[PDB]
């Protein structure tokens, strides 16, 4: 089951792939960030640990970061 | 028309043109005292037949009729006159008395099977064919 | 006079004649250029596709490669591919490349810059020689350098001296 | 008349029909082949194509890492300014890889199929260079002792390294050509380079220096490095008068750009690495301008002055020039030499030239002694005022 | 009205496209590809569609492109040159004979 999900990761790990720099590391919890109100409740911030990464191609990309990559270096 | 039969004609056509043009163009004669011209180009083409029309016929609409007043006779069990429906005026012509079949039922003439009295007159024989029973 | 005229007619004919004879006759022949050669040209068009990325040939290198900077703001290392001759191309020309795999298909482009236009200012004088009054001789010494090797280079080369510039 | 009219119209008409053939066969777009050397060149390129070389985008190795994925890993930065982490192929052999050198990576899957050739970072410098042309000694003026002295320096060690090693002496690198113009410093440099038969790189002092500060550092650095790697190089730094000048700053732009090229040449030469397989020849009309670093040996081992010749030497420039010409040998070469002393190599060729000018006006194919006599007395009086030598010789 | 809706169903699938670009023709080639320079992206040699406009092959005409290979669409009837645009931006004061007059 880990291997099925990681296969998609493997293709992105293989060439071609870019280098970028980390603008901020948000690192918020997968557990409730706040109960959204309005028309339908639920949470919209169901994102886990996240990072806002800036590509060197002058665009900005949002990305959910994995937990396997050490948090400290980042 | 069958693809194979026509494919033979095209192939033949192409070989004569290319082979003859190949020698004709390369030869040198203009400069020479022979003067048949250094270049001579060689093209031959084919033609295909078009729709045939032997002696005029009158065409109105898409054609559920198509007639001419000048007549020819055609045999029975050999409609090669491939009729349009609703022509009563052409089948049997306007009623026959030139044939064995003499009308005693007048201008009834369906475009399908018309066989009136064959005993009134005789102008020609009438072989029976048991073929329809055989098929049956 | 007569020998010159016949020679010229022949020279013109020989380029034409030879080029042509081999081609059409090989189309009849069952193994040489025939179909292949006509196809090869068709094959350059299909491989290149549209669009085509434009480049300028800075230099050709004898290693089966050339340095052509592509119009995309990055440099490319092109290979002699898509049926092309390395030596045939002369430096500074703009060339057409197949984008899908970098190859110089051929040369036809220059894509004209305004710098050459500024330089070339053609002549059409106000007054000119033989409507100018006196000191006729003073002009004639100038001609020695400028005019005279253009009018007749022959005198200078035969004398064997450095051509006045 | 008729036959010719016919042939013209016909041949031309044939080119129109032929037009499909003109493009494939001769070239000029859509196949530029003749398929004796291209059949070979194309064939070898194809295997590359098929896997991951072409499209090969020029990039360069910024650093060698071992992080992320395989043990061999490199960070290459493409000439669109984005970095990529790439692999390394054995799929075809990498042959020219070095850190900081251009390398080639693919746009489909970014991995190094083949590195770009050594230090082709300036393509600009390389194109202009002639490679060892043949200049005859029937136009490299004079016999003279002046010609002979340079050769011992330049030609002998390259032609034979054998000798120098045997004795255990270090071989020549440096020569300084200095003296006023028109003494054929350029002229001789070319002749002896072909004679030796070693690679000739001439480079202009003005081209080293270009718009931005530190742009000039890129061209020089990479030119000296390129020179060292190839087998036997002579870099003939051509005519630096104010394009070589002594370090100062004015606070408007300064000597900064000029000294930049200069300093770059110093850093790689002495460096922490010494001069590689690079011989250097300097042409200056002003040693007065140069930096104290350049003037000391290790790139300037022997100073030789090729300047205005001697009295005997001027006669020899007449004799060498006459061989090129098809003028009389009944014209005394000596008479001309005495009539114009204190004349450079350029001036003696203008005498021959002038002699010819009088000659064309008269409408002669051959120059005369009359034209000649006249040409020297005009040269001694008039030409002296314009001449380059009083100011350049004071610096020399 | 029926005609308007009939037209309408077809348009939605037609409109689905990779976009468009605007360039100008520097020169055309004899073989019927045209060397045009797209103003924000690179220069391309690419063919014309002759179902719409044959004037797109004419040099020094600003041209529409419809992307699918950077194919030429039609020539735009509104053109500009930098020399006219220089006059326009300044809005130079223009004055009659009286002002200087006297």
């Amino acid at each position: 089951k880990i291997k099925e999900n990681s296969e998609k990761i493997k293709v992105n790990k293989t060439l071609p792939y870019l280098v970028s720099n980390v603008i901020e590391l948000l690192d918020v919890d997968p557990n409730d960030q706040e109960e959204d109100g309005a028309n339908i409740d639920l949470d919209s911030q169901r994102k886990g640990k996240c990072a806002v990464i800036k590509t060197s191609t002058r665009q900005t990309y949002f990305l959910p970061v994995i937990g396997l990559v050490d948090a400290e270096k980042l | 028309e069958v693809p194979k039969e026509k494919e033979k004609e095209k192939v033949s056509t192409a070989v004569l043109s290319i082979t003859a043009k190949a020698k004709k163009k390369e030869k040198e004669k203009e400069k020479k005292e022979e003067e048949k011209m250094e270049v001579d180009e060689a093209e031959k083409k084919e033609e295909k037949e078009k729709k045939k029309e032997p002696e005029p016929n009158f065409q109105l609409l898409d054609n559920p009729a198509r007639v001419m007043p000048a007549q020819l006779k055609v045999l029975s069990m050999t409609e090669t006159c491939r009729y349009q429906p609703f022509k009563p005026l052409s089948i049997g012509g306007i009623i026959i008395l030139k044939d064995t079949s003499e009308d005693i039922e007048e201008l009834v003439e369906p475009v399908a099977a018309h066989g009136p009295k064959i005993e009134e007159e005789e102008q020609e024989p009438e072989p029976p064919e048991p073929f329809e029973y055989i098929d049956d | 006079t007569q020998c010159r005229l016949k020679l010229l007619k022949l020279e013109r004919i020989k380029d034409y004649l030879l080029m042509e004879e081999e081609f059409i006759r090989n189309q009849e022949q069952m193994k040489p250029l025939e179909e292949k050669q006509e196809e090869e040209r068709s094959k350059v068009d299909d491989l290149r596709g549209t669009p085509m990325s434009v480049g300028t040939l800075e230099e050709i290198i004898d290693d089966n490669h050339a340095i052509v900077s592509t119009s995309v703001g990055s440099e490319h290392y092109v290979s002699i591919l898509s049926f092309v001759d390395k030596d045939l191309l002369e430096p500074g020309c703009s060339v057409l490349l197949n984008h899908k795999v970098h190859a110089v298909i051929g040369v036809l482009m220059d894509d004209t810059d305004p710098l050459v236009t500024v330089m070339k200012v053609e002549k059409a004088p106000q007054e000119t020689y033989a409507d100018i009054g006196g000191l006729d001789n003073q002009i004639q010494e100038i001609k020695e350098s400028v005019e005279l090797p253009l009018t007749h280079p022959e005198y200078y080369e035969e004398m064997g001296i450095k051509p006045p510039k | 008349q008729s036959t010719y009219s016919r042939q013209i119209k016909q041949v031309e008409d044939d080119i129109q029909q032929l037009l499909k053939k003109i493009n494939e066969l001769t070239g000029i777009k859509e196949s530029d082949t003749g398929l004796a050397p291209p059949a070979l060149w194309d064939l070898a390129a194809d295997k590359q194509t098929l896997q991951s070389e072409q499209p090969l985008q020029v990039a360069r190795c910024t650093k060698i890492i071992n992080a992320d994925s395989e043990d061999p890993k490199y960070i290459i930065n493409v000439k669109q300014f984005a970095k990529f982490v790439v692999d390394l192929s054995d799929q075809v052999a990498p042959t020219d890889i070095e850190e900081g050198m251009r390398v080639g990576v693919d746009r489909n899957k970014y991995q190094i199929h083949i590195p770009l050739p050594p230090k082709i970072d300036p393509t600009v410098t390389m194109m202009q260079v002639e490679e060892k042309p043949d200049v005859t000694y029937s136009d490299v003026g004079g016999c003279k002792e002046q010609i002979e002295k340079l050769r011992e320096v330049v030609e002998t060690p390259l032609l034979h390294p054998e000798r120098f090693v045997n004795l255990g002496i270090e071989p020549p690198k440096g020569v300084l050509l200095f003296g006023p113009p028109g003494t054929g410093k350029t002229l001789c440099a070319r002749a002896v380079a072909n004679r030796t038969d070693a690679c000739f790189i001439p480079v202009i002092g003005s081209e080293l220096v270009q718009k931005y500060v530190g742009e000039g550092a890129r061209m020089v650095r990479e030119l000296f490095e390129m020179a060292r790697t190839k087998k036997a190089c002579l870099i003939f730094f051509d005519e630096i008068d104010a394009i070589g000048g002594a370090r100062f700053d004015d606070g408007a732009g300064g000597d900064n750009e000029v000294q930049r090229t200069m300093l770059e040449l110093i850093n790689q030469l002495d460096g922490f690495d010494p001069r590689g397989n690079i011989k250097v020849l300097m042409a200056t009309n002003r040693p007065d301008t140069l930096d104290p670093a350049l003037m000391r040996p290790g790139r300037l081992d022997r100073k030789i002055e090729f300047s205005l010749p001697d009295l005997e030497g001027r006669t020899h420039i007449f004799k060498i020039h006459a061989r090129s010409m098809s003028v009389e040998r009944d014209i005394r070469f000596e008479l001309l030499a005495r009539l114009c002393p204190n004349s450079t190599g350029a001036e003696i060729r203008s005498v021959c030239t002038e002699a010819g000018m009088f000659a064309i006006r008269a409408r002669r194919k051959i120059a005369t002694e009359k034209d000649f006599l006249e040409a020297v007395n005009k040269v001694i009086k008039s030409y002296a005022k314009f001449s380059a030598t009083p100011r350049y010789m004071t610096y020399n | 009205l029926n005609a308007k809706v009939r037209l309408l169903r077809e348009e939605l699938q037609l409109l689905q496209e990779q976009g468009s670009y605007v360039g100008e023709v520097v020169r055309a080639m004899d073989k019927k590809k045209v060397l045009v320079k797209v103003h924000p992206e690179g220069k391309f040699v690419v063919d014309v569609d002759k179902n719409i406009d044959i004037n797109d092959v004419t040099p020094n005409c600003r041209v529409a492109l419809r992307n699918d290979s950077y194919t030429l669409h039609k020539i735009l009837p509104n053109k500009v040159d930098p020399l006219v645009s220089l006059m326009m931006v300044e809005k130079v004061p223009d004055s009659t004979y009286e002002m200087i007059g006297g």
